[PDB]
RNA sequence: GGUUCGUUCCAUGGAAUUAACGUAAACCCUUGCUUUAUUUGUAAAUAUUAUAAAGCAGUUCACCUUUAUAUAGGAAAUGAU
């Protein structure tokens, strides 16, 4: 029962505050492009420095953020509903985005960054990956013999879903989802 | 070997090194940058925007819904109130308001702000609170007592049953049922007001409005403790209190700005002005060569290399018991918890938290009514009368020369503006109202 | 724990009617200090420090109070006495009122960096115009100059712009000492030509920063802001209206 | 009565002391510079175009002139910038 000094904190809270680390690329190859948009820059700024901190305990090298060009949306409308029109003024809408490149990253490992950012994903901003993965010839054999190994990974997912004996409201099965998807989407 | 598809992208490194350069020009602060979700009512961005054009219609619905669902009240009969039967309309000054919502969007939820000021709480809980502790000190006796004589012979146990429970309590109510209901009365109204802003009844809300953005609606109500802070508050109640034809516009703008109480200033000082020096103490010029291979490497104290010696100098530290002292931990169901988050002491993180808020004190109030207000049912002409306490300047900026960040391009930060419309029985008029923050 | 029986309100400061309390009582210390030590010995101003005293603005905010400008100017000039008296024999009752009076502001401090010189000698420099920015690398050599790899004039077909573009060399007479490989983009054609006068003049100071003064005369130095105004609703142009009728 | 782009500032009045709005300040684009970032932009690169976040900057210093000694102004391709 005694008092120890500590002679420091956690790395954890240290890394806290100091700049994002960064891992190093030793081939530099492109494995994600996340582009993250808002209408607000404070979230914006906020948000990559938290994707880049995720990236650094994956062991992913990123890059960035490297500000993209604003997308400015231009409307000139009447300040009057009715006939005065020699007084109009402008509107706008910019949209601040940044981009974070990940190299030499895993597959699977980008994966988990990626559902990292969704699960904990900041108000107003909106978010798009474009992930890259080599594969060898004979694709069609290769999504044919992973079937089994997807099937056990959902042994225990299939709970989520449940429907009466032989759905009926469904019908067309393809059709449903087709059609479905629009509605969620809202049009298209 | 490799690939060839795979060299054709190791080849495309024509990369800036991070150069690590040293600061020599001085730095100033940044500007205050206030909050997102206080520029527009929806913060949002989607890359499909079928989910961006119907929000300006639904936050007039979602508003509707929530105006009405913070009104609900109980029957007359549930509560055994006899209903006071009238032609007039009551207009009711004691509920919940509540003013617009602010939405924050993200692709997997909702969080639905909304700010209330609870007038009926305030009632209820004083009334109620008017009953004296005799009441349930002799109560309990009544339990006990009735125990003896009922439920016991003449002078828990196996020969008691509920069937006898029955009318041992039914003799009780016979006896207390004036007292009961009345108190049950006031019970469950507070508990009403209790649950609005729970999730007994707020999940039955969310089911309502989960209709319109087809995600789940987490609420984050805020409790208001003057309806002066709040500018959408303010002009609902002035307009309420002026919808009676009988009311006295100038009297009851007066009454409010009353009620309005701003601090005290030195008028000198504050129109005085700031002359830009630099700050020493700013992280960013007391260090202007951040890499710690220079900070922590002997530069100017003696032996600081642990990195937390040296952000203990920095950063205020809430596991110190002394601030520059040292970490001394204790070495040899129940909450998870250390055994050192009693003694942490939240005393002047509160200062630094609060004094890094700007905005926080009234700074100015302007109420502007404007319509049909006549006392008389003729044909009579508009009158418009104004009303101030105060200013509605940023004083950051016009006086101490600071730079503001202004809303959505032309708008103060530090002004709310709500207006309000109702309808006389002559005529429509609205009720404006601006509110400053210092 | 009763009050005193007996009991009035004084005012505190005895310039209680006066425009501003606080700022007299200040000033009246001052006379009154100044009235005793007024036969101690003073320094010439030759040999007296030089102090950045308050201004009358920083005194208004201090003091909360309206000051006005001929008073403080008065009591400016007692602080400027007192200063005046011998260091050794200044006692610290003067030294202490006379650091209320000093004004503690720092310019902030924003030095460009020095345009380097490559391994290979060649030094880059960046100027700009109505829409276009060039890059000119500045070697030592007989007078070559390329842009965007064709030569002056296969890529200038006004001599006007070719003499401009190469200005700074001419002016101060090195086109034969130096040569130039400018790259620009964006702009028209005299856009571009007076983006690469800067462009070259910055890169020669790299190599002699004594022509600064000549390429100052020259207008070589200066970067010219000019750009052109956008349309404004209700207007033809930038400016231009559009007709106006009267009946 | 002076002065200022300006009810700006100074002085003054046998009556003034203050508040709000406009004004001003601040904000947005633009100009120079500093730091950060380097892809989908950049010939190369020991990083200089572009991209865009934050910060700094002017009537600031020098020169000349200067009322009532209180508040200032002028000079404009041959002082600095
Ligand atoms: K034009
Ligand atoms: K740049
Ligand atoms: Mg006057
Ligand atoms: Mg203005
Ligand atoms: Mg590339």
């Amino acid at each position: 029962e005694q008092e120890v000094i500590m002679s420091r904190m956690p790395r954890s809270l240290e890394a806290l505050y100091l700049q994002p680390l960064r891992r190093e690329a030793e081939y530099g190859v492109p494995s994600c492009d996340l582009q993250l948009r808002s209408y607000s820059i404070r979230n914006l700024e906020f948000f990559c420095d938290f994707a880049l901190r995720a990236a650094y305990y994956l062991g992913l090298p990123a890059f960035g953020p490297v500000p993209l060009p604003r997308m400015i949306e231009r409307w000139t409308v009447p300040k009057s509903h009715f006939i005065f029109k020699k007084s109009q003024e402008n509107f706008e809408r910019v949209t601040l985005r940044r981009l974070i490149q990940i190299k030499d990253g895993h597959p699977e490992t980008v994966q988990l960054w990626l559902a990292f950012l969704q699960k904990h994903a900041y108000y107003g901003i909106g978010m798009k990956a474009n992930v890259w993965e080599f594969s060898k010839l004979g694709v069609s054999k290769a999504m044919d013999e992973s079937k089994s190994e997807v099937e056990k990974l959902l042994e225990t997912r299939w709970e989520h879903l449940s429907h009466v004996s032989d759905m009926k409201g469904v019908g067309n099965f393809e059709d449903f989802l087709a059609k479905e998807r629009l509605r969620i989407s809202g049009g298209r | 070997s490799a690939s060839v598809i795979f060299s054709k992208y190791i080849n495309n490194n024509n990369n800036k090194l991070i150069p690590f350069k040293i600061k020599n020009s001085d730095l100033g602060r940044t500007r205050y940058f206030p909050p997102i979700s206080k520029e527009w009512k929806n913060s949002i961005y989607v890359f499909n925007h079928n989910n961006l054009k119907n929000l300006p219609l639904f936050d007039i619905n979602i508003n509707s819904l929530i105006k009405d669902y913070f009104n609900l009240q109980f029957k007359d009969k549930i509560l055994f109130k006899k209903k006071r039967l009238s032609k007039v309309k009551v207009v009711s000054l004691n509920k919940i308001y509540a003013s617009k919502a602010e939405i924050k969007h993200t692709n997997t939820k909702a969080i639905l702000t909304v700010y209330t000021f609870n007038r009926e709480k305030i009632s209820l809980y004083k009334k109620i609170k008017k009953l004296k502790k005799s009441f349930y000190f002799v109560f309990d006796k009544i339990i006990s007592f009735s125990e003896r004589v009922i439920l016991s012979g003449v002078p828990v146990l196996p020969w008691i049953t509920e069937s006898h429970v029955n009318i041992w309590r039914k003799i009780i109510i016979a006896s207390l049922y004036k007292e009961l209901i009345l108190l049950r009365k006031y019970k469950l109204r507070l508990d009403l007001n209790k649950y609005k802003f729970e999730e007994k009844l707020l999940y039955r809300l969310n089911n309502l409005i989960m209709k319109y953005y087809n995600k789940k609606v987490e609420f984050n109500i805020v409790n208001m403790r003057s309806f002066l802070l709040n500018s959408d508050i303010l002009t609902k109640i002035l307009a309420l209190k002026l919808k009676n034809r009988n009311a006295r516009v100038i009297k009851i703008m007066d009454v409010i700005l009353n009620k309005a109480n701003l601090p005290k200033i030195n008028r000198v000082q504050e129109k005085a002005s700031l002359i830009k020096s630099v700050d020493w103490n700013l992280l960013e010029n007391k260090f202007k060569n951040l890499n710690l291979s220079f900070i922590l490497n002997d530069a100017s104290y003696a032996e600081r290399n642990n990195l937390s010696e040296l952000l203990n100098k920095l950063y205020y530290n809430v596991l110190l018991v002394s601030q520059k002292g040292v970490w001394a931990l204790r070495s040899p169901a129940q909450p998870k918890v250390s055994s050192f988050a009693k003694a942490k002491k939240y005393a002047k993180i509160y200062q630094i938290i609060f004094n890094s808020i700007n905005y926080k004190n009234m700074g100015g109030l302007r109420l502007e009514i404007k319509g049909r207000l006549t006392k008389r049912y003729r044909a009579d002409r508009s009158l418009f009368k104004v009303k101030w306490k105060g200013g509605l300047k940023n004083l950051d900026s016009s006086y101490k020369g600071l730079s503001s960040v202004n809303m959505r391009g032309y708008a103060k930060p530090n002004v709310e503006y709500s207006i309000f419309t109702s309808k006389r029985r002559i005529g429509a008029f609205a009720v404006k109202g601006w509110v400053s923050g210092k | 724990f009763k009050l005193h029986p007996y009991a009035r309100a004084v005012p505190v400061s005895p310039s209680y009617f006066t425009r501003t309390p606080r700022f007299y009582d200040n000033y009246l210390s001052l006379e009154k200090l100044m009235e005793e030590y007024e036969d101690l010995p003073v320094i010439p101003a030759t040999a007296v420090e030089r102090v950045a005293w308050k201004t009358l603005e920083d005194i208004r905010k201090e003091l909360g109070e309206q000051v006005k400008a001929s008073e403080f100017a008065r009591c400016l000039a007692l602080v400027k006495r007192l200063n005046s008296i011998h260091p050794d024999l200044k006692p610290q009752e003067i030294k202490d009122v006379l650091d209320s009076f000093r004004r503690n502001v720092q310019p902030f401090t924003n030095v460009a960096k020095p345009i380097p010189i490559d391994q290979f000698g060649r030094a880059c420099g960046v100027g700009k115009r109505k829409a276009s920015s060039a890059r000119a690398f500045v070697v030592e050599g007989t007078g070559e100059v390329l842009v965007n790899g064709k030569t002056l004039a296969e890529y200038f077909g006004r001599v006007h712009d070719r003499e401009s573009a190469v200005w700074a060399l001419r002016a101060t007479n090195r086109i034969d000492k130096y040569n130039v490989w400018v790259k620009v983009e964006g702009g028209g054609t005299t856009g571009q030509a007076e983006a690469i006068t800067l462009a070259i003049a910055k890169a020669l100071l790299a190599h002699e920063p004594a022509l600064k003064p000549a390429l100052r005369r020259a207008g070589c130095v200066t970067r010219d802001p000019r750009k052109v105004e956008r349309k404004k609703h209700g207007h033809v142009k930038a400016r231009k209206m559009p007709t106006w009728v009267k009946r």
